[PDB]
């Protein structure tokens, strides 16, 4: 239990370029057909996206700085990406919340948590089975609890380019995880493709406590005991900027299109004549 | 005396008839008797939201 | 309040003009969108001889 893997390939941080991707609707408000500027923390267009792969050849758990909100983006075909876990510090003395599709349902647990230093689950290849994983060793202090609607959780294994775009933003505003999420059925090879999304929000959760860190949650496909595989998996983590945006909705009132305001000059121009 | 023509001299109204009134269905009492009524009250230092 | 028409997403709940007016309200008992609207207002002139 509380498995710590060795010598893992450093992830040796690669960047790469940001999209149209990463805007998420302000608020509940329904505006259609009209064209509205608004200051908020967005993913400023084509910024610097750090990559960090678990294909196999790397696996990386690090903890991760929550700065103002994050934009994640998973690329992935097997579900590999389980949940997340926010907190400041992690170390069994602050306050931390674990957010993750673990077997079956969706959890999100607000507790003091032993967190293991490689947090992993542990899925059996060719029985698609979770043997249990510790994700906290202990738990104790326990505020906040919640339990979602159960579902079927794909764990087995596909060859082939990620074939799905789990997106995700995480607004600590306040003292509330404010998600807003959206997912992208198209299949890239290898990189974060470009385009736009518009992230509908998904929970605006109390928490309550500050988040200065995060680490994403993997799982283990390894074919034998103690070997510790993993199969192809890819995502994105992007920082958040307090930049104004420019937004259109369409008669829908669905966001459809957007501009970064400081981006470019022309851009700039955009903005003040609110016109596209 | 007036002399002929138009003029424009009031603004019309037209008042509410009544009151539609909608709010959610909550009926659970709110815990801030308890709150008020807290057997014991914690320190201004130990101040609690 | 008329019913609404405009196509609306669950989690947005009011329904705004160009000039962030409610043209659109979500009923809480009733989640229905209803369109609302200006109570008929307008200038009384006299015309005489
Ligand atoms: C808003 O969404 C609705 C529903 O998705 C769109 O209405 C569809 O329009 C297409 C093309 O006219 C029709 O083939 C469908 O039958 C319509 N479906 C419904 C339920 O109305 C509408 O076009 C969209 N408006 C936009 C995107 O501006
Ligand atoms: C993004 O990365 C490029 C090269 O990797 C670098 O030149 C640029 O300054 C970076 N932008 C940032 C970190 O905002
Ligand atoms: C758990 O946290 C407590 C204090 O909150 C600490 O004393 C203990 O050492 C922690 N557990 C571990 C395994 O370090
Ligand atoms: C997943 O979380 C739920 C809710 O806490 C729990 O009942 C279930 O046993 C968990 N499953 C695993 C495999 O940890
Ligand atoms: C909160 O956690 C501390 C230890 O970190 C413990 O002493 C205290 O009893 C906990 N509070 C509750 C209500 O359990
Ligand atoms: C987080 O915010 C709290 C409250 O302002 C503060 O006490 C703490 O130092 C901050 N940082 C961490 C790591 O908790
Ligand atoms: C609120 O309660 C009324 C009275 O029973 C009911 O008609 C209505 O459907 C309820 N609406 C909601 C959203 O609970």
């Amino acid at each position: 239990k509380c498995l710590d893997f060795d010598d893992r390939t450093p992830p040796a941080n690669t960047q790469f370029l940001s999209s149209h991707r990463g805007v998420y609707y302000p608020d509940d408000i329904f505006r259609s057909n009209v064209l509205h500027l608004v200051q908020d923390h967005f993913l400023p267009f084509d910024s610097n996206v750090t990559r960090f792969i678990t294909f196999g050849l790397n696996f990386d758990n690090p903890i991760i700085p929550f700065k103002d909100g994050i934009y994640f983006a998973a690329t992935e075909k097997s579900n590999v990406i389980r949940g997340w876990v926010f907190g400041s510090t992690m170390n069994n003395k602050s306050q931390s919340v674990i957010i993750m599709n673990n077997s079956t349902n969706l959890v999100i647990r607000a507790c003091n948590f032993e967190l293991c230093d490689n947090p992993f689950f542990v899925v059996l290849k060719s029985n698609n089975t979770q043997i249990p994983s510790y994700i906290f060793n202990n738990a104790f202090n326990c505020t906040f609890e919640y339990v979602s609607k159960d579902f079927n959780l794909d764990l087995g294994e596909k060859p082939g380019n990620f074939k799905d775009l789990r997106e995700f933003v995480f607004r600590n505003k306040d003292g509330f995880l404010h998600v807003y999420s959206g997912y992208q059925p198209i299949s890239a090879a290898s990189g974060l493709p470009t385009g736009f999304n518009a992230l509908k929000p998904i929970f605006k959760l109390p928490l309550g406590i500050n988040i200065t860190n995060f680490r994403t949650l993997l799982t283990a496909f390894p074919p034998r005991p103690d070997y510790w595989g993993t199969s192809a998996a890819a995502y994105f983590v992007g920082y958040l900027k307090p930049t104004t945006f420019m937004l259109k909705y369409d008669e829908n009132g669905t966001i459809t299109d957007a501009v970064d305001c400081s981006q470019n000059p022309l851009a700039e121009l955009k903005c003040s004549v609110k016109s596209f | 005396e007036i002399d002929k023509g138009i003029y424009q001299t009031s603004n019309f109204r037209v008042a509410p008839s009544k009151e539609v009134v909608r709010f959610p269905n909550i009926t659970n009492l709110c815990p801030f008797g308890e709150v008020f009524n807290a057997t014991t009250f914690p320190s201004v230092y130990a101040w609690e939201r | 309040l008329t019913p609404s028409s405009k196509r609306f997403q669950p989690f947005q709940q009011f329904g705004r003009d160009v000039s962030d007016f409610t043209d659109s309200v979500r009923d809480p008992k009733t989640s229905e969108i209803l369109d609302i609207s200006p109570c008929s207002f307008g200038g009384v002139s006299v015309i005489t001889p």
